[PDB]
């Protein structure tokens, strides 16, 4: 009989996890505080790691990547993408940022204006987006820099993708989700399964004072979008509709257009860190689960945007998911007495 | 060289002390007559802990028989082991104490309990480094009840710093002899929660059930009962009658078993209880569980109830004690709901490679759990439905006592059992 | 020449200096019965062991060191043991009752009436040194002598020797080798009142070395035989600078200034590699590069915590037998683009590199298997604090519902000296947090 | 990478490498103290024994 613990009671993609255990009839849920546990399904912020893996006789297993954080903020994943030389400053893939330090407080104030000013003397196009961890859009360095010392924490600024593809008919922008599940072993699993989070309102280059058209989030077009659902179902369309829309409007498939920028920036971000956070030596064991945000452009070029270390799943997905999850991530380690739904990235270790 | 005084006082006392030096003088290798014939030197690296030494290398168990009548002593010295006590130990009266807890502590025991006194100092004087003392007695009778909670008393008023730790026998209507046996049980409670460091309570109801389902007896009599108080006051003292890797004296373990000073009420358990497909082997795993199984138990309780505030688990015999580990590890890791989060670490397990006579291995649990509460709100209610009528209160009356005493002894109890309580929840 | 006194103090204590005498007299060559061969200066010398080692008229090489213990079983074995001729009965004190793995007992109870005592034989063994440096102490953190006489001891030298430094080697307490659970009390009792009194502790623990012996040298259960002899091999390689010609770590005060930036931040990680069975059909030799490799393992560290996410603030690689500094550099260049070592910005990222010719020495008939070369790296790291805070937690379960206390008390132990020392220790893990932030 | 300070014996030698550069209670208080908590068991044991006597 294996024990388990619940540390956060706001996961809704660990609370069916949590769900599928105990219907197995082989898993047992201790109270939150009890250190006698196989798993644990700990908290977002500050899990004490320090106290995993010292309790004898039992192997120890976490929901939780120590140090991921790096990649799952967006300072950090700015600062990470620079400073690696894996990923390079040249990196192909992630838009120009930088790291701003609101004035009230290293930074990268006069490196983005040097950009910025280049940008300006060139003709080209010079819209930024500013964002932290309460966004804007402005085409005016001024603007971007007075919202960030109006504020006290750090904030990102970087090149706001001006040529998104737009899906048709409703010209609108959107993005795609991507979950990924790394095991103790630090395998690189690919849920198959993608949800591309549209928006439902006309994409206006000439206003980005209106964020309802730029920003995809499911939040935004629930709120302040007045098209919400018209083209999809709570403006989420799946790989099967999308692919079968690049076929009919482009001429191509989602593997070979997007999806193998998918795979490739995956393994470059995850493989970077693999060194710093990996758990084969360690006297506990550590997975997680992330979702990978990433913007395609008129040329076909995928861009990642951001990483999410607690992410939600799409409803009519988290039973596949979560599933996917007790099988190679729990199961693996504790096994119980297809057609795999991930698709293994490979790599070196 | 720590230095333990045994004191038996009583029926009950008495008979299962008599036991318990007959099977530990067997495992030392302890004759009938104090000479030693053994064959291995772990036998006698902790002999002066139970044994004194006298000319011609004898052997002298450190025990005083104590009683207010001469029959059951008198037993005792014709009895298997009897010529190995010394002669002077043997403190006792004529008049009896009538099975009333008064006799014991107030009058008859009063006139005896110096002469007792004068013995226990003899037998500390000679000590090197004295642990303490412990006694073997019964809660349900006059002698081993009243005089001998009499005792420890004045033992620690004479030795206040020095371990107390009893084998105390709880009544039961299964296997009773009077009806003031709550009574006098009540009585002797509040004497323990207060002079005691360590009790281990030794429940007839748990002894004669597991006699009659488990070992199959028809008829279970005291004999019967005391074969397994023998085997675990055997298993309880391993540790110290033996060497290992375990350097533990009675407040070592007295501290690392009693997280609060009231609550010192143990469950004490054995393994096997084989009926006799007594020849088969038993594996750790089956050594594990029963022990751990409450029909093995001996308080009476289901630990089931409560909460385990601590546990001490000891292996005997030749066994793997990488697998022993796998399995206490097992049944605390598969069962972690009965022991209580803020004390960790709380199960602690200890090895003696020399098993029981007759038994490749063997396993002796000695649990601190609030299910122990069972057993003095059993006390305390056989007390109430007699005492709320005053009957058999006259015998009682009659040595002086008030109904006043009663009361408080009422309360005391009912407190004992309020405190269990607040830890289990 | 300057002398080193070895104190032991409790079980731990006691029984981990016996293990490391005896390997002190294989290493410089003395017999059991005292005599050095290889010593051509009879009665007397400063030479680098004289550190270590005193001499009689009759060429006996006598340990600077002082065995203390409230119960006579366990310091009754070295007074029969195979060295037993090495020290005399002024060396060994003992008491008949011990402090019941009770901190109260050993500080307060017992402690008063044989300090002085103890304080004496220290005295006869410093009027037999010219230039004192100070003193090494070994005890558990568990025990109630280790911890509670301990502390006392420490708080007197500070007074009877002001200007002499003090290190400690101290065994943290792990569940899989103890059946005490009041250590957590007494553990944070010692380190409370013995903090401002130590130079610098290294901590071991139990658990660490119980693993390291069942996984590379197939113990199935350690005994505390198996668990001494691999740590006065840690022990042995963090003195060696003390006892054998050499430039760094040549007296105690050098390992605050190498090792110790902040005086309450006092507590090294130890790493150590290799570690190989002998029962081995025989094992393919590491190199420099695979043992220094290997002190960035979290497997092979005296305490179990992950160093990649803590910040270093000194870097000491003691290396023993076949090592030359060229590839100790080609190493160090090698982990460096490959390891996640990030140092304090106040402090140089550099390591301070020792290098001493002769193998390790392995005790005959030990777990242990002769390999030409090894190295224990002693890194202040941060991340060590993961210890504290496991402790300061198990603390916190218990004195919440205050089980235990009345033994503490009992012995004239006031409560709040529990909460004292429990905020002390909070203001020790706030230190480590403030020092490895970004 | 720079090494400094090197160090040779017979017995051994010792350097330096750099990868990168940077950016008590008096004797009366004591027996104050022990004899505090020697009092406090003093005092619990009187209570004791008053406890026993009544
Ligand atoms: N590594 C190692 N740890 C030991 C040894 N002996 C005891 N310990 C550990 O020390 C702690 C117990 O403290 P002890 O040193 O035995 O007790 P003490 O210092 O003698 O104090 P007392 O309570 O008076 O006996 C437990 O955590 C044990 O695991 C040993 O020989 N080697
Ligand atoms: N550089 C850029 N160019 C174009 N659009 C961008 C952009 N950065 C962000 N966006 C838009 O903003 C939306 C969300 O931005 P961002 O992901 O930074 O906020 P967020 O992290 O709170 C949402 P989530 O964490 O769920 O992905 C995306 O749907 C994307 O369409
Ligand atoms: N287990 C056991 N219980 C006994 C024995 N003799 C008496 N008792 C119990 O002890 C109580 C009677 O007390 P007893 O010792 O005979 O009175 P005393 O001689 O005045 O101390 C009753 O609960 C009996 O069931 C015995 O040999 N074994
Ligand atoms: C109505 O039932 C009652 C009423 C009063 C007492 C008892 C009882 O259980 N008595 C007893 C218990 C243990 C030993 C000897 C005993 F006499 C039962
Ligand atoms: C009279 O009571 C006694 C007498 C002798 C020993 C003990 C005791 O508590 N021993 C013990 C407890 C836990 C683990 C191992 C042990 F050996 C109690
Ligand atoms: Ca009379
Ligand atoms: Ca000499
Ligand atoms: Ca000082
Ligand atoms: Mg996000
Ligand atoms: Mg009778
Ligand atoms: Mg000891």
């Amino acid at each position: 009989m294996y024990t388990f613990v619940v540390r956060d009671e706001n996961s809704s993609v660990y609370a069916e996890v949590s769900r599928l255990l105990l219907a197995t009839g082989q898993w047992k849920r201790l109270r939150k505080d009890n250190p006698r546990f196989n798993l644990m399904l700990g908290e977002r912020n500050r899990l004490p790691f320090g106290r995993l893996g010292h309790e004898p006789g039992l192997v120890q297993l976490v929901n939780y990547y120590r140090g991921a954080d790096k990649l799952c903020r967006k300072a950090s994943l700015v600062k990470l993408i620079k400073t690696s030389p894996e990923l390079s400053e040249s990196c192909t893939w992630f838009p120009e940022s930088y790291v701003i330090y609101p004035t009230n407080l290293t930074d990268e104030r006069e490196v983005f204006l040097a950009a910025y000013n280049r940008r300006r003397e060139g003709r080209e196009g010079n819209v930024w987006i500013a964002k932290s961890s309460g966004i804007l859009i402005s085409s005016e360095a001024s603007e971007l820099l007075d919202f960030i010392d109006e504020q006290g924490q750090v904030h990102v600024i970087q090149k706001y993708l001006e040529k998104p593809l737009l899906l048709e008919p409703g010209h609108r922008k959107f993005d795609i989700r991507s979950w990924v599940l790394v095991d103790h072993l630090y395998n690189i699993y690919l849920y198959r399964e993608g949800v591309l989070r549209t928006s439902s309102e006309p994409y206006n280059s000439a206003n980005f004072q209106d964020k309802t058209c730029h920003l995809t989030n499911h939040c935004i077009q629930k709120e302040y979008s007045k098209n919400y659902g018209r083209y999809e179902e709570g403006n989420e369309m799946f790989f099967e509709e999308f692919n079968q829309y690049l076929m009919d409007a482009l001429n191509t498939t989602l593997e070979n257009s997007i999806l193998l920028q998918i795979k490739h920036i995956i393994r470059s971000c995850l493989m970077c860190i693999e060194p710093a956070i990996s758990t084969k030596h360690l006297h506990y064991q550590s997975f997680q689960l992330f979702g990978f945000d990433f913007m395609v452009d008129e040329e076909l070029k995928v861009w990642l945007i951001e990483v999410n270390g607690a992410p939600a799943c799409a409803q009519k997905l988290y039973a596949e998911l979560c599933q996917g999850i007790v099988d190679v991530a729990i199961s693996s380690v504790f096994p119980l007495a297809p057609t795999s739904i991930f698709i293994k990235l490979h790599h070196h270790h | 060289m720590r230095e333990i005084v045994h004191i038996q006082a009583g029926q009950c006392g008495n008979q299962i002390g008599a036991k318990f030096w007959e099977v530990i003088s067997d495992e030392h290798g302890i004759d009938p007559t104090g000479s030693y014939h053994g064959d291995s030197d772990l036998q006698l690296e902790r002999i002066n802990v139970y044994y004194n030494e006298a000319t011609g290398n004898k052997y002298v168990p450190r025990a005083i028989l104590v009683d207010l009548e001469p029959g059951t002593m008198d037993s005792v010295r014709s009895g298997p082991f009897g010529q190995i006590f010394r002669p002077d130990n043997f403190v006792f009266g004529q008049s009896g104490a009538g099975n009333n807890w008064a006799k014991g502590h107030y009058t008859e025991g009063a006139e005896l309990v110096d002469s007792v006194l004068d013995v226990v100092r003899k037998e500390s004087e000679s000590c090197d480094c004295l642990q303490g003392f412990q006694l073997t007695h019964s809660l349900g009778g006059g002698t081993g009840s009243g005089m001998g909670t009499l005792l420890i008393s004045k033992i620690r008023e004479e030795y206040p710093d020095r371990i107390m730790n009893t084998f105390s026998v709880m009544p039961s209507p299964k296997v009773s002899d009077t009806v003031v046996e709550p009574y006098n049980a009540t009585l002797s409670v509040h004497q323990l929660v207060e002079n005691t460091d360590e009790t281990y309570c030794i429940d007839n109801e748990a002894l004669y059930d597991i006699c009659f389902r488990t070992l199959k007896l028809t008829t279970p009599t005291y004999g019967d009962l005391n074969h397994l108080v023998s085997a675990t006051m055997s298993g309880v003292t391993t540790c110290l009658r033996f060497p290992g890797q375990l350097n533990a004296d009675l407040r070592k373990l007295a501290v690392n078993m009693v997280p609060f000073p009231r609550l010192h009420f143990f469950m004490p358990g054995f393994a096997p209880l084989t009926s006799r497909q007594q020849y088969r082997a038993l594996t750790v795993p089956e050594l594990t569980q029963q022990m751990f199984d409450s029909k093995n138990m001996m308080a009476a309780c289901d630990p089931r109830h409560g909460r385990y505030l601590t546990v001490a688990a000891i292996f005997r015999g030749r066994m793997s004690m990488k697998e022993v580990d796998e399995q206490m590890l097992n049944v605390q890791n598969k069962n972690s709901s009965y022991f209580v989060e803020w004390i960790p670490n709380n199960v602690k397990t200890a090895v003696c490679d020399i098993p029981p006579r007759g038994l490749k291995m063997s396993a002796t649990f000695i649990g601190n759990s609030t299910a122990i509460q069972e057993l003095f709100k059993r006390i305390s209610e056989q007390f109430t439905a007699m005492f709320r009528r005053k009957a058999f209160l006259h015998w009682y009356t009659g040595e002086g006592m008030d109904e006043m005493e009663f009361t408080e002894a009422e309360s005391n109890m009912n407190d004992l059992v309020s405190e269990y309580q607040q830890y289990q929840d | 020449m300057r002398e080193c006194i070895s104190i032991h103090v409790g079980q731990a204590g006691v029984q981990i200096g016996n293990a490391c005498w005896e390997l002190y007299c294989l290493e410089h060559g003395i017999q059991p019965d005292g005599q050095m061969p290889s010593d051509k200066t009879i009665g007397g010398g400063d030479d680098s062991f004289n550190t270590f080692f005193s001499e009689t008229g009759a060429g006996k090489h006598v340990p600077r060191a002082v065995f203390v213990d409230l119960e006579p079983t366990v310091i009754d074995e070295v007074r029969t043991g195979t060295y037993r001729q090495l020290f005399h009965p002024e060396q060994l004190i003992t008491g008949k009752e011990d402090a019941a793995n009770n901190y109260a007992r050993g500080h307060y109870t017992i402690g008063k009436e044989i300090i002085d005592l103890v304080l004496d034989r220290i005295r006869k063994l410093a009027d037999q040194c010219t230039g004192l440096q100070g003193f090494l102490v070994f005890h558990s953190f568990g025990g109630g002598t280790g911890s509670g006489f301990t502390s006392l001891l420490m708080e007197r030298l500070s007074v009877d020797y002001g200007k002499k430094s003090k290190l400690e080697f101290s065994i943290y307490p792990a569940p899989q080798v103890s059946t005490a659970v009041v250590e957590p009390y007494n553990s944070i009792l010692t380190t409370h009142t013995t903090l401002e009194h130590s130079d610098c502790a290294f901590m071991v623990d139990n658990e660490a070395i119980y693993d390291i012996c069942r996984r590379n040298l197939d113990i199935e259960r350690p005994t505390y035989t198996n668990l001494n002899r691999l740590i006065s091999q840690i022990v042995s390689s963090i003195t060696a600078s003390l006892r054998f010609d050499g430039a760094l770590n040549v007296d105690l005060t050098e390992f605050q200034t190498n090792l110790v930036p902040y005086p309450r931040i006092h507590f090294p990680l130890a790493t150590y590699a290799p570690v190989i069975s002998a029962e081995k059909a025989y094992h393919e030799q590491l190199s420099v590069a695979e043992i220094t490799n290997a002190c960035f393992e979290p497997a092979n560290q005296m305490v179990k915590c992950d160093p990649r996410h803590g910040k270093y603030m000194a870097c000491c690689l003691l290396y023993r037998g076949d090592v030359v500094p060229k590839d100790v550099n080609a190493a160090i260049a090698t982990i460096k683009t490959k390891r996640s070592i990030q140092f304090v910005d106040w402090c140089p990222t550099g390591f301070k590199v020792g290098i001493n010719y002769q193998p390790p020495t392995v005790v005959p008939g030990g777990d242990l298997a002769k390999v030409q070369r090894a190295v224990c790296m002693l890194s202040n790291t941060t991340a060590i604090a993961e210890a504290w805070a496991r402790l300061d937690h198990k603390f916190d379960l218990m004195y919440a519902k205050r089980a235990f206390v009345h033994w503490y008390v009992g012995e004239g132990m006031e409560e709040g000296e529990f909460s004292e020392a429990r905020e002390d220790m909070a203001a020790l893990e706030k230190d480590y947090e403030e020092v490895g932030v970004d | 990478m720079e090494v400094i300070e090197l160090n040779k014996c017979t017995s051994g030698q010792s350097f330096e490498v750099i990868l990168k550069p940077p950016s008590d209670p008096s004797l009366e208080e004591i027996q104050k103290k022990l004899e505090a908590a020697e009092e406090r068991r003093k005092y619990q044991e009187a209570e004791l024994l008053k406890h026993l006597a009544e």
